[PDB]
């Protein structure tokens, strides 16, 4: 009876383990620094499976459920739950997870504020590469620094009411998102070199990055249209004034 | 339901537990009227297609309830059977109207978004390239993207 | 590998056939080398996940081969083991991380039509009860429609 | 051998006449006009089955 009450604690601690590990707190959940938060709480469910397997109560658990016979057990116990894998990834994306440069740039809808929140984004997913966190997991990071400065422009533009500007304030309107989709995808560029940078120092594992961008151009495009067909259009009400 | 019967007798302690001969957890809770009651109904009733099997340990103890309807819960060797056919016939053996399945013991969360991933998805997919299916296949991965990203 | 050949021999027996163990056609299917490094492939790597064991009756003699791949053979009854787990473990679960998934003699677009409307269809259903699960299902409904006018 | 290999020929050549002659429209899948080209297409797969 307590050889097998060892051994099923040992079980049911690699799958506690493995639960906590199972839930990835990839970029793609949320923007750069919400694939951060999801990493660090991955990293923190993980290093208390390792901490509970760890106390003496489960060292103890584990000795008795190899002394009765219960090696299988433990072995499956062990390899479930992947408590090294947890520490490893918690100190790893524990140097990654705290910057909010992605957070930066949503706050910074404006042209000078998107382009600090991108650098910090760039400069997070540096940090992530030269810590244990992945190419990609930098990548991700400067992918989401970039969507959500494109979200904050497209808010501020909304709130503003660029679209229907007078000349100069939509022309500033325009200016403002092209500029903040430029910013967008030099955060982007920035949070892929430096996961590019970590996948260069893991060649064997980090295949690549991806380019990121943003996620406007288009926006700033159309704005910039706009701006000049109303240049035009007060040039063609002079000229037929004249 | 003699079939049926058989049929988790064996195969359930090889799914369920380590293998082999149903243990005292699985003796206990077919020896509950209630595995009975589901299995009768499963058997006779077609509109009533569902049913519920575990083998858990509690701190082991062993207190499950076998009920008429698919269950799973945390540490505990749950198994259910997929039945594809309302009622099951005579002449045909009664297991061979219900995909009988365990669960897993680890977090039936993840366990699920891994399930939805690539077992239904799969499944359309393998139907599809033997003979719509990929847009269930891309509800299915955006669902289980999203409960892993919730979890996260 | 030896895991696989006895899940197939205590699943694939009561689902292809009435019920039992591997025949001596299903046993010599596994006896194959090439057999023998499927099932080991599909026990031990986590990219194979469905396992494919016939119990054919070519015109009516027992004489099968066992392979990673599927195919509708002549009255090949194919019985898919998708796996859930990356390897089937000993110790750790394996047939509770894994499924049975029961494939007709002849070619399965009927089958894959039942198993659609009223296994898949009907689970998504019951699991919205228990609540891009109703594009799931709508997409899983026009993907019905289309196998059953493929298969007419 | 040659009279089972009959059967089976017969049983495929007649699936393949039920294949052709029986996509049809949908119930539910399709619009009148989908519906309509599924009842044309059954139609000479009918014919030519």
């Amino acid at each position: 009876t307590f050889l097998n009450q060892l051994q099923s604690g040992v079980n049911r601690w690699i799958r506690e383990i493995q639960k906590v590990t199972k839930l990835d707190r990839d970029p793609a959940s949320g923007t750069a620094l919400q694939e951060i938060s999801f990493w660090l709480n991955l990293e923190r469910a993980l290093y208390r499976i390792q901490e509970k397997r760890e106390s003496p109560e489960v060292l103890l658990t584990l000795d008795i459920l190899k002394h009765g016979k219960r090696f299988h057990a433990t072995v499956s116990f062990d390899t479930d739950t992947g408590l090294k894998q947890a520490l490893e990834t918690v100190n790893d994306y524990n140097p990654l997870m705290k910057d909010f440069p992605l957070n930066d740039l949503l706050s910074a809808t404006e042209l000078d504020k998107i382009r600090q929140a991108l650098v910090a984004i760039f400069t997070h997913l540096r940090k992530i590469r030269n810590t244990k966190y992945p190419i990609q997991r930098a990548l991700r990071l400067v992918e989401a620094i970039s969507r959500d400065l494109s979200s904050q422009l497209l808010k501020v533009l909304g709130t503003r009411k660029l679209m229907h500007v007078a000349y100069e304030e939509f022309e500033k309107v325009m200016v403002a998102c092209f500029e903040v989709f430029q910013t967008w995808d030099d955060e982007y560029e920035k949070l892929q070199v430096l996961l590019r940078d970590i996948v260069k120092r893991k060649r064997e594992e980090n295949l690549k990055m991806v380019w990121r961008i943003n996620p406007h151009r288009k926006l700033q495009a159309r704005l910039d249209q706009m701006r000049k067909f109303r240049r035009q259009h007060e040039q063609l009400r002079a000229v037929i004034v004249r | 339901v003699s079939v049926l019967q058989k049929h988790l007798r064996k195969l359930v302690p090889l799914l369920l537990e380590d293998g082999g001969e149903a243990p005292a957890a699985l003796e206990a809770a077919l020896e509950e009227k209630s595995a009975l009651e589901q299995m009768r109904k499963f058997l006779s009733d077609p509109q009533v297609h569902t049913v519920l099997v575990e083998r858990s340990t509690l701190k082991e103890f062993i207190s499950y309830n076998i009920n008429i309807d698919i269950h799973y819960g945390v540490k505990s060797n749950s198994l259910a059977f997929i039945k594809r056919t309302p009622v099951i016939d005579a002449d045909k053996p009664v297991s061979s109207q219900l995909r009988v399945l365990t669960l897993s013991e680890d977090s039936p969360y993840e366990t699920l978004h891994s399930f939805i991933s690539n077992a239904v998805a799969p499944f359309f997919k393998s139907y599809i390239r033997e003979s719509m299916a990929p847009s269930v296949e891309k509800k299915i991965a955006e669902l289980e993207m999203g409960l892993l990203h919730l979890q996260q």
